[PDB]
RNA sequence: AUUCUGUGAUACCUAGGGGACGGGUAAAGGCGAAGGCAAUCUUUUAUGUAAAAACUGACGUCGAAGGACGAAGGCAAAGGGAACAAAAAGGAUUAGAUACCCCAGUAGUCUUUGCAGACAAUUAUGAAUGCCAUAGGUUAGAUUUUUAAUUUAGUCUAUAAA
RNA sequence: AAUAUUUAUGU
């Protein structure tokens, strides 16, 4: 500011003030939230070895397939549900 | 008459750029005379050294999407006559 | 009356699930030692 | 931008015709002193548009 | 004015705690080791937590919880030691200092690209 | 956003676990139990009001285990006409 | 030349279904949820019956006969099929009373669809000549246009501003060309109207070197100009220089089909009162109380707001089954996207007390025993 | 070509914003090219402090400039301002689709609106 | 007179529990106030109608709004993905470039939202400052 | 364990210098003859795709050889040298351990100019043309009563006849 | 949720 300046670094972002309607309990709960959100313990996972591109790629892909199965089973068991209700 | 389509169309922006160069700066007196009378310390509400504080933030996308669910308001006249006005100029072609 | 009938469950959801939520609140709350 | 001289001199001609300050359809309620300042100030600022244009739409400022 | 920092940097083998004055100079700066936790004993979740204690009862030596209004925690790396001092300053240790606290931030370095990292290892 | 793919043919669409299972609600006292000892002491009084509570949980009677879920019924059901089919 | 198995299909009742007509439109830039959905405003799908005699064996004139479960016991039996045989080989339907009922209830307040007007309540009826109509012809001047509501063209202020812009690239831009021949014919006008009186003491419609006359003399007048190329676009009139131009017009008839009568200017008469000052109160149920500002309140399956005027201000879980306040319904109309507003008005008491007495929910009855 | 430039010089004198924007608008016109606005923002936080030219910068003085020039002028205009030890850095960029639709709907530098193309 | 507020610290509790927000001309049937569809079953506010097409702005020739760029990426400064977005895959990678083009230009941060912008949201009095040291 | 540290390390900061790397977005996604290609601005470069008209009028496909391009590693010369790391060497493990693991570490990876031409250089499937029934996704367009349906050129699952 | 001691032989 005016008299002392930000300090304008990579923790910034990743900062969370206590307020009246915010514990400090409560501040940890969003730092946990978005810190998982953003995958930064993921990432320091990945990055502790090096990961050439065809492994990172085909590991990828086996991931991203993992995700649809998934996401695509989740939908058949609500739809699935949806149709008992109707009495099918 | 297909390409003379393309051919008005293609007068369409002329024409608008014609319209539009009355702010532009084709010579050093207009460019002078601009910068001297922007470019003065005391112009940001000045107190204020930036534009954030005489216009506090640049537009955002909650500021953009209330003005189409948020209000709909008195504004509906305010900018009807901006659309209003644009219908006309692309039937017409002649800039009201 | 039928829409009586139905406000009351969501009483009882509500006052149920309120409980849950202000006894997680006492078990977040460290209290392990008092002094 | 796909144009040459007598599409763009033509879309100069159009702009300004459709520009010019209409005068009074009477002649006893209009006074020069506005009329011909707004012959002066079309006409100047005319001439800016055909200067700023002709730079805009010149060959030799464009790209490969 | 910037409040006082409590950085917890925390990896699979060790835990550091340092608390540092508003110009971010260390005022306690202590780790695992320290409590005389040898090689290996310095990477369990106790280890960390007694740590904390250490460190939070330090403080009340040297006067500090009168002395810091305002204070942040920092955390960095995602080993034992970040849930354990965190359960010291949220427990009865840190009753005094819990008020203090105004921020909470996390400063775990990553890198984008950067330099390139070990091989893979081959365990099996 | 793409939306959930259809699955491809499997040869049996069923969920490896029906039933939720219950986190035993004991050794979340237990847990509770062993962070007073470690900030106070092992014999100290601050510790009585949660060790009860431990005490009262073992002489509880375990609850009765919940019905059996009939989900993979149903998935069986409509297994052929929710994916693309089935197969083997 | 169509045979007579296609010229029964024409006729049949299962291909007069209409189609499902678009969801009551929302504000496009705003969050929604993404599985969970309630009932709509209006209805999209038609809703279906069948006789006592046929729905204890699941026959609904359909591609099969639904569950027996989910379908009989109800009083009423309606039904909404969103698709008659889905990929599941299965009728995809849903229970129909949500917004069958939701119909029975409000024509079962007797109250008519008036137009709104901005704030003498003077109510004027939708089902009127002199407003409702579609049909016009290009002697129509912009003074009739304000008593249409079905326009063709868009609403200006509605339109996102994408919207607009593709609306000028693809209907407005390619009628430049009609557009001249629409002033030649008022030019045609231009012309004889100096023969006025030439008669007393058309042309051909064809000049390109008049059009071009008219249109330079307009540029100094704009509102003039935007009145001539609103009748050409069918655009809703939006400024001042009055059919409710501010929220735009009803992308619906007025009255929506909800309920046709034209007036509320009729005495209910009382067995045995008489004639009875104001219309049978309903009880409204209470939805967000003010203590998020603001009440609401269900009345007949609809939400309006709380009347002008307490179990709104704050909530109360003492109260069974909710709170529950008497109420008259003053004045009804459907809103420019779709919604049926209601302007709701609290209700007296005495009124409360006479509809009670024939329920016999009334503790003191009015009748014989009042003593004064 | 139409392109614009955001420079970022030092701040506390206004001297040498003026004689920036005016040894790269006179450039631009001498050149054969046309300003169409100079917009003068203040003085703000930067990205992050930086250390130019033996100084370490935590706030500059930002200034947009949209103008139609030959590539020649605009590489000779961002070269010259690189060069001057003044500006803490630039940040040059094409504008449009190269199309004359999209070109002729680019006005003055907008603050509360957007870029409508 | 705690015994006022007392009733309220249970009004609000219960009203937080009406998962809906409640407008005019909403139609609503007796199982719309049933548990299941209070309990507001929906996992995801997601984003609808393609808020770039629908707002008719190229994304690339708008690099120098920081609120815009602001609002497409987390705190952390990590773009959002296309369900957070809600954008067709051809808006989301021009807005995604057009965050890759002002962090790369150096006008605006790569870990975090703008300096200027985080004066104004909350934690204004207390953001991290830098202490001359000397 | 070798090793770093009282010549003050690790940890927390301030101020400068120096190299290569490319987080999110990111997808069954896209682009080139292939090899291969993922931060960013400007400059520059050949194909390809959609819709409408217009134009040339068989001008087409394949293609020995020659020539050109061709991953990583490598040779050669001049630079660079943070990080990683063949080799060489040391510490452990082990019956022994060149090895797998660890402390360190030179060529080399990077820039520029040449040589070299070998790959699971793969879709284990040469290129191209005509033709054969459907379904569910997905990529870039077009049309429409643009809500949702038709449609052109790609790509990917599951099938019919075969 | 990112754990990791050692296991040779069998006309
Ligand atoms: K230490
Ligand atoms: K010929
Ligand atoms: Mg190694
Ligand atoms: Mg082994
Ligand atoms: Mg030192
Ligand atoms: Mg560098
Ligand atoms: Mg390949
Ligand atoms: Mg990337
Ligand atoms: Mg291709
Ligand atoms: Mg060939
Ligand atoms: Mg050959
Ligand atoms: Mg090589
Ligand atoms: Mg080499
Ligand atoms: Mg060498
Ligand atoms: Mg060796
Ligand atoms: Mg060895
Ligand atoms: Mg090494
Ligand atoms: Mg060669
Ligand atoms: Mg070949
Ligand atoms: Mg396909
Ligand atoms: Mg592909
Ligand atoms: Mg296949
Ligand atoms: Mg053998």
């Amino acid at each position: 500011q005016q008299e002392l300046n930000i300090r304008l670094r990579p923790s910034t972002g990743r900062t969370f003030y206590v307020s009246g309607h915010q514990d400090f309990a409560g501040a940890l709960k969003l730092l946990h939230r978005t810190v998982a959100a953003n995958k930064v313990k993921k990432d320091v996972r990945l990055q502790r070895f090096h990961e050439r591109p065809a492994l990172k790629r085909k590991r990828n892909l086996r991931e991203r397939w993992r995700a649809r199965f998934k996401e695509g089973f989740k939908a058949a068991v609500n739809r699935t549900f949806e149709l008992k209700n109707q009495g099918w | 008459e297909k390409e003379a389509m393309k051919s008005e169309a293609r007068r369409d922006a002329v024409v608008q750029l014609y319209v539009a160069s009355k702010n532009f700066i084709v010579d050093e007196k207009e460019l002078e005379e601009h910068v001297n009378k922007h470019f003065t310390e005391k112009i940001h509400n000045a107190s204020g050294r930036s534009i954030w504080d005489s216009q506090k933030n640049p537009i955002s996308m909650r500021e953009l999407r209330n003005e189409f669910s948020g209000f709909n308001t008195t504004s509906a006249a305010v900018k009807t006559t901006v659309r209003q006005k644009n219908v006309a100029e692309e039937l017409t072609g002649g800039k009201l | 009356e039928l829409e009586n009938k139905t406000y009351e469950s969501w009483k009882k959801w509500a006052t149920t699930e309120i409980a849950r939520q202000e006894s997680a609140r006492a078990s977040m709350y460290t209290n392990v030692v008092d002094n | 931008y796909l144009l040459n001289k007598d599409e763009f001199d033509s879309a100069i001609q159009y702009a300004e015709h459709i520009l010019k300050p209409i005068k009074a359809e009477d002649r006893l309620t209009a006074d020069p002193e506005k009329e011909d300042e707004e012959a002066r100030e079309h006409a100047a600022r005319h001439a800016k548009a055909v200067a700023a244009l002709e730079r805009i739409a010149k060959l030799e400022h464009g790209g490969a | 004015d910037e409040p006082y920092h409590f950085h917890i940097y925390s990896h699979k083998h060790n835990t550091h705690i340092t608390v540092t004055k508003p110009n971010r100079d260390a005022l306690i700066s202590l780790s695992c080791g320290n409590l005389g936790f040898k090689k290996s004993n310095r990477k369990h979740y106790d280890s960390a937590y007694q740590l904390g204690a250490y460190v939070v009862d330090k403080m009340h030596q040297m006067n500090l919880h009168n002395k810091i209004k305002k204070m942040e925690v920092v955390l960095r790396g995602f080993g034992p030691g970040r849930e354990a001092v965190i359960k010291v300053l949220l427990g009865n240790e840190g009753r005094m200092l819990r008020s203090s606290i105004v921020r909470v931030s996390d400063a775990t370095r990553l890198k984008f690209g950067g330099t390139r990292s070990k091989k893979p290892r081959r365990l099996g | 956003p793409n939306k959930p793919i259809r699955l491809p043919p499997l040869k049996q669409l069923r969920v490896r676990q029906a039933n939720k299972a219950e986190e035993n609600p004991c050794i979340a006292v237990m847990s509770s139990v062993l962070a007073c000892w470690a900030s106070a002491g092992y014999n100290s009084a601050g510790c009585a009001t949660v060790e009860n509570a431990l005490r009262a949980c073992m002489d509880a009677p375990k609850p009765a285990p919940k019905p059996n879920n009939t989900i993979n019924y149903h998935l069986s059901r409509f297994q052929e006409r929710l994916t693309q089919g089935k197969s083997k | 030349g169509v045979s007579p198995g296609g010229a029964l299909l024409r006729t049949s009742r299962m291909f007069s279904l209409p189609p499902v007509i678009p969801p009551p439109p929302g504000n496009k830039l705003q969050m929604i949820s993404e599985r969970a959905s309630a009932t709509e405003a209006y209805p999209t799908h038609q809703v279906l019956t069948t006789f006592e005699s046929s729905r204890s064996r699941g026959d609904w004139g359909l591609k099969r006969p639904l569950p027996l479960k989910s379908t009989t016991g109800t009083t009423y039996p309606m039904v909404k099929v969103k698709e008659m045989d889905s990929l599941e080989q299965i009728t995809d339907f849903t229970s129909g009373t949500q917004h069958g009922l939701t119909l029975k209830k409000f024509q079962a307040l007797n109250i008519p669809i008036s137009t709104p007007s901005e704030i003498r309540p003077v109510q004027r009826s939708v089902f009127e000549a002199d407003t409702d109509v579609t049909a016009f012809s290009p002697d129509e001047q912009i003074q009739e246009a304000e008593k249409r509501w079905k326009f063709s063209g868009p609403w200006l202020a509605g339109m996102t501003p994408g919207e607009f812009k593709e609306y000028l690239a693809k209907t407005v831009r390619p009628k430049r060309a009609e557009f001249r021949k629409f002033i030649q014919k008022k030019i045609a006008a231009q012309k004889t109207e100096a023969a006025n009186r030439e008669l007393q003491e058309k042309p051909e419609s064809i000049t390109d070197d008049e059009v071009t006359e008219y249109l330079r003399r307009l540029r100094n007048d704009n509102q003039v100009l935007y009145d001539l190329v609103g009748q050409f676009l069918d655009l809703a009139p939006l400024k001042p220089p009055s059919p409710y131009g501010g929220r735009g017009p009803p992308i619906t008839h007025p009255s929506a089909g909800i309920s046709y009568l034209r007036t509320a200017a009729y005495l209910n008469n009382h067995p045995i009162y008489g004639p009875q000052k104001s219309h049978p109160p309903v009880q409204a149920r209470v939805l967000k109380p003010r203590r998020g500002n603001d009440a609401k309140i269900g009345v007949a399956g609809f939400v309006a707001d709380g009347p002008l005027g307490s179990v709104m201000d704050k909530f109360d879980p003492s109260i069974e089954g909710g709170a529950k306040l008497w109420v008259n319904v003053d004045k009804a109309t459907v809103d420019s996207t779709g919604r049926v507003q209601l302007t709701v008005s609290d209700a007296k008491a005495t009124d409360v007390l006479i509809a009670k007495e024939l329920i016999g929910d009334a503790r003191e009855p009015i009748f014989g025993s009042a003593p004064k | 070509m139409l392109y614009e430039t955001i420079g970022i010089v030092r701040p506390g004198n206004i001297a040498e914003v003026k004689e920036l924007v005016l040894t790269a608008g006179k450039l631009i016109l001498n050149q054969g090219g046309v300003i169409r606005d100079i917009k003068n923002w203040g003085t703000f936080l930067l990205p992050r402090p930086i250390s130019t030219n033996q100084q370490r910068h935590n706030r500059g003085h930002y200034f947009v400039m949209r103008y139609d020039a030959s590539i020649a002028t605009h590489e000779e205009v961002r070269r010259t301002m690189k060069a001057d030890p003044r500006v803490i850095r630039t940040a040059n960029v094409k504008l449009g689709d190269g199309k004359l639709e999209t070109l002729s709907r680019f006005g003055a530098i907008p603050w509360r609106s957007l870029e409508e193309a | 007179v705690q015994e006022l507020l007392q009733s309220e610290v249970t009004s609000n509790n219960y009203m937080r529990m009406m998962r809906r927000r409640w407008n005019n001309g909403d139609v609503y049937a007796p199982r719309d106030l049933s548990p299941y569809e209070m309990k507001g079953r929906n996992g995801g506010w997601v984003e609808a109608a393609d808020v770039v097409d629908e707002l008719g702005f190229s994304p690339l020739d708008n690099y120098r709004n920081f609120s815009l760029i602001s609002d497409y990426i987390t705190p952390f400064g990590r773009i959002r993905h296309s369900k957070e977005t809600g954008l067709k895959p051809v808006n989301q990678r021009k807005i995604a470039k057009m965050v890759r083009r002002a962090i790369g230009l150096g006008i605006h941060p790569s870990v975090h939202k703008h300096p200027e912008i985080l004066k104004n949201s909350n934690g204004r009095h207390l953001l991290p400052l830098v202490v001359p040291k000397g």
